[PDB]
């Protein structure tokens, strides 16, 4: 029995790859491979351009009041600021206008052959 | 971008996730897809923790132990980083260049995958 | 060495911190009523009785206490075995021993 | 007739009148070395020559008056022909209190203003309201302020609405000027030169050296140098009394690295002190004081209070006091405030001029109102009902 | 620059996680107030009294250089501050990051 090879290097060169955040784009915007076993015709063909959300529906339910509670089973300003609530709404629109994108970005892409597909295909 | 002030999940399983960033900027609450929960917990995230989270992708990135936590034991083995500077929300509008190559190879094998032929391939 | 238990290290730290109170150091000069002790009995000041002096006191800081060096102040990455006290280097551990270790010179 | 202001500090005593400027007094009597048999009173230590050795008589324990007899001694050299020449009988008195002052104190303070001295009407407040007062004065349109008020022997912070006082959120720290200068003497006793009978240069010291650091790592790596690139390190020189009768700091271009000179001039040698300190304000725990610092008791006094008022708090924070005087206090508290505050919320600190005599302006201030007389207790009101009605009245 | 403490185990200690850990050199003896991962790194590779090690202090990395009462034990400050240069060739580089746990291929081929 021997003790392991102890191999040092700089700690800057495993970080070689490493690249921040905000200086790579989103890779997942192509990624079709993916879609296999996760992402159906149905989900990408019917569905979808169906029920996608729009800005005026997600500003709507936004702006609305909570909806009323579930009926249960039956057996039958001094303090206040214009600037601060300015940038709340500011900040609330850029959240519904970023809620808007990346819902319309994770479902863009259509599977190259779905699930239904290699399900029929896939024998016993 | 910033330390761990607070992370407490909001129970309805979890409904959504508040977390609480610090930077020499201010202080900023924010309200977390339940789906970041399992990463945060991966990556062992907890109060005084440096990390990032993509808006996008709801990556986290746990990138050490802030510095003003360095002297709450007299050795621990782990990495002290400085607080981030700017404000706990960055924006960056970038233009980077990708060959139809980078596209071929990023979807001829599949990255990760929590399945055990996943993790043996 | 000898070691200290918690009740030393705890009474050294109340009676410098208790020195930093004092107003003079030396005696009068002239060498020829009461103290805050017996106005807080005498207040008879109980906590959680709405806002006093006792529930006024800060609370417990949240970031985590630096070690210093008992000798010339720098960080001192270094706790001595048989007091408790903080240092930073060889020469100071020295000093620490023979001026303020064990007994209190 | 006229107004008389007192804000009967532990340390300093802010004591003028309504129609005219104020003055810095010491409230502490004075024994020294060089007088057989004197005692010397408030502001009589000017006339002594050798202030090395100085014994301080102070009325003041942990900032609540302890010590009656000398008081009474300070006031009647401040109220005397001398000083003053105050007619009891037809003048009004706005003096100061300690926050959560005990009532058997309070109880002595009524009894000596409304019977030892008969004056015509007593308005005792905090120091901190006449600073609320005098901020709102200034500021018209704030609703709400935070009041620093780091003294001689505490450091209070209090929130103030328009015209009443957060008791609920007030919080201590106990670190002071006093807690400042016998660390200070601490360690130059242990390290350097004993100075622990040097009080008074010590103090002079800690005004003229010390100052507050933005960046303590970086400061305490560049004093741990040696050369010139030790740029935190100076030399002091203690005053003698024989030739040099003040303090003072060697310029850099005179400064020897090897220590040793041939005048011999007892020379004092700080390089970490300068920012040490200072900084037990800001971080108690350093010396070995379990208690937050000012910008986190700041926050903490501001996020017990409603959410509403919050942004209101943050953006008029006001620092008060001696220690407010140190350089780069302002710029410290102001980031370290942004940093913990919530970022939507704007932050803005505000230093004084003069923080010293921040209080005394807010008392002449109230004292030149019209509603000045509705605060007062009037003697005559006092016979029969003053007892209950100053705890009534004043809103200690 | 990295934080290297070398020194001779006296006391090791571990509590249900608290620890304390007290290292000596010929010249000073040093109490150390443990945390979760040194704890961890000192249980996995077993550590007892007497023992000479050296410990990486950001990564924990112990490695046991002999016992003493056989190596003799060091003798200047525990926690020493040093310069540590490396020169990494390119196909280096180019291999640790090629993929996880990439590195092997610099012993094994395989690259
Ligand atoms: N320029 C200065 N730099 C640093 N400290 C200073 C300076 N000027 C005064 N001080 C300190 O200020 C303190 C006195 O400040 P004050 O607030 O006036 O005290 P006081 O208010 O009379 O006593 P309290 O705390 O209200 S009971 C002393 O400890 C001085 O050392
Ligand atoms: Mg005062
Ligand atoms: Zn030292
Ligand atoms: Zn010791």
């Amino acid at each position: 029995i021997t003790p392991g090879i102890c191999f040092s290097t700089a700690s800057l060169v495993l970080r070689a790859t490493d690249v921040h955040p905000l200086q790579r784009i989103d890779m997942g915007r192509f990624d079709l491979i993916g879609l296999e076993g996760r992402v159906s015709r149905y989900e990408a063909d019917t569905f979808l351009p169906r029920h996608r959300l729009s800005r005026r529906v997600l500003l709507e339910v936004a702006t609305a009041p909570d909806p009323p509670p579930r009926p249960k089973p039956v057996k039958m300003s001094p303090f206040y600021l214009d600037s601060l609530e300015e940038k709340r709404k500011r900040q609330r629109s850029e959240r519904l206008e970023r809620i808007f994108q990346l819902s319309e970005a994770h479902g863009a892409l259509a599977p190259v052959y779905g699930t239904e597909v290699l399900d029929f295909c896939t024998l016993p | 971008e910033g330390e761990v002030t607070e992370l407490t999940p909001c129970e309805t399983t979890i409904s959504h996730v508040i977390i609480g960033l610090k930077t020499a900027k201010g202080t900023k609450q924010l309200k977390l897809d339940p789906s970041i929960f399992e990463s945060l917990q991966k990556e062992r995230v907890e109060a005084g923790d440096v990390i990032y989270i993509e808006a996008n992708s709801g990556a986290v990135k746990r990138q050490g132990r802030c510095d003003t936590y360095a002297t709450e034991f007299d050795l621990e083995a782990e990495e002290y980083v400085p607080l981030p500077k700017g404000d706990v929300h960055k924006k960056k509008e970038i233009i980077q260049d990708v060959t139809l190559h980078d596209l071929d190879v990023a979807n001829a094998r599949p990255q990760g995958g929590q399945d055990i032929l996943s993790m043996m391939g | 060495r000898r070691v200290l238990d918690r009740a030393a290290r705890q009474r050294r730290i109340n009676r410098q911190l208790e020195a930093l109170e004092n107003d003079n150091f030396q005696d009068d000069p002239h060498a020829g009523r009461k103290n805050f002790q017996a106005l807080l009995e005498e207040q008879n000041l109980s906590v959680a009785e709405g806002p006093n002096y006792l529930t006024a006191c800060a609370g417990p800081p949240s970031r985590p206490q630096r070690p210093f060096c008992a000798v010339c102040g720098f960080p001192s990455p270094y706790t001595c075995v048989s007091c408790g006290a903080r240092y930073c280097t060889v020469r100071c551990l020295g000093t620490h021993q023979e001026t303020r270790c064990l007994k209190w010179t | 007739m006229t107004t008389l202001v007192l804000d009967n500090g532990a340390y300093n005593a802010k004591i003028g009148y309504s129609h005219e400027n104020v003055s810095v007094i010491p409230n502490c009597q004075f024994r020294s070395k060089t007088a057989r048999l004197k005692t010397f009173t408030a502001n009589q230590i000017d006339e002594i020559k050798d202030p090395s050795g100085l014994f301080y008589i102070l009325p003041f324990q942990k900032g609540y008056l302890v010590n009656w007899d000398v008081q009474r001694q300070v006031w009647d050299y401040l109220f005397g022909k001398e000083m003053y020449q105050v007619d009891f009988l037809d003048t009004n008195i706005i003096i100061t209190e300690p926050y959560f002052n005990f009532t058997s104190i309070q109880e002595s303070m009524n009894e000596i203003l409304f019977e030892e001295y008969q004056f015509q009407a007593v308005l005792r407040v905090n120091a901190g309201a006449l600073s609320a007062h005098r901020y709102f004065r200034d500021n018209p349109s704030e609703l709400c302020c935070i009041i620093v008020d780091s003294g001689y022997s505490f450091t209070h912070i209090v929130p103030y609405c328009r015209s009443k006082k957060k008791k609920e959120a007030i919080i201590r720290i106990n670190v002071g000027g006093k807690l400042l200068t016998n660390h200070l003497k601490e360690i130059i006793s242990y390290r350097q030169l004993h100075v622990m009978d040097e009080t008074h240069v010590i103090n002079q010291v800690k005004e003229d050296v010390c100052y507050v650091s933005q960046d303590f790592y970086r400061d305490m790596d560049i004093a741990k140098l040696k050369g010139e690139e030790n740029t935190v390190m100076i030399d002091y020189v203690l005053p003698d009394f024989s030739t040099i009768k003040k303090g003072f700091c060697k310029p850099r271009e005179e400064m020897v690295l090897s220590g040793k000179y041939k005048s011999g001039e007892q020379i004092l040698r700080l390089a970490n002190e300068r920012f040490a300190v200072p900084e037990i304000l800001f971080n108690p725990s350093d010396i070995g004081i379990q208690e937050m610092g000012i910008p986190e008791a700041i926050v903490y006094s501001i996020q017990n209070l409603p959410e509403e008022m919050q942004p209101h708090f943050f953006k008029n924070i006001v620092l008060t006091g001696g220690n407010s005087l140190f350089p780069g206090f302002r710029d410290r508290v102001y980031s370290e405030v942004r940093c913990l505050t919530p970022t939507d919320y704007d932050v803005s600190v505000v230093l004084p001029e003069n923080p010293i005599t921040y209080a005394w302006e807010g008392g002449k201030l109230i004292s030149e109102n019209d509603d000045f007389e509705d605060m007062v207790v009037t003697r005559e009101d006092y016979e029969e009902n003053g007892h209950s009605v100053c705890e009534e009245k004043f809103d200690i | 620059e990295t934080e290297i403490i070398e020194g001779e185990v006296v006391e090791i200690q571990i509590d249900r996680k608290v620890g304390k850990l007290t290292l000596k050199t010929t010249e000073m003896e040093t109490i150390y107030d443990l945390g979760t991962k040194m704890i961890e790194s000192l249980t996995k590779d077993k550590v007892q009294a007497g023992d000479v090690i050296t410990i990486d202090k950001a990564t924990g990395k112990i490695s046991k250089l002999g016992r003493s009462f056989f190596v003799q034990c060091p003798d200047g400050e525990l926690q020493k501050r040093k310069e540590v240069v490396h020169t990494v060739s390119l196909h280096e580089i180019d291999v640790i990051n090629s993929r996880t746990q990439g590195f092997l291929a610099l012993f094994s081929g395989d690259t």
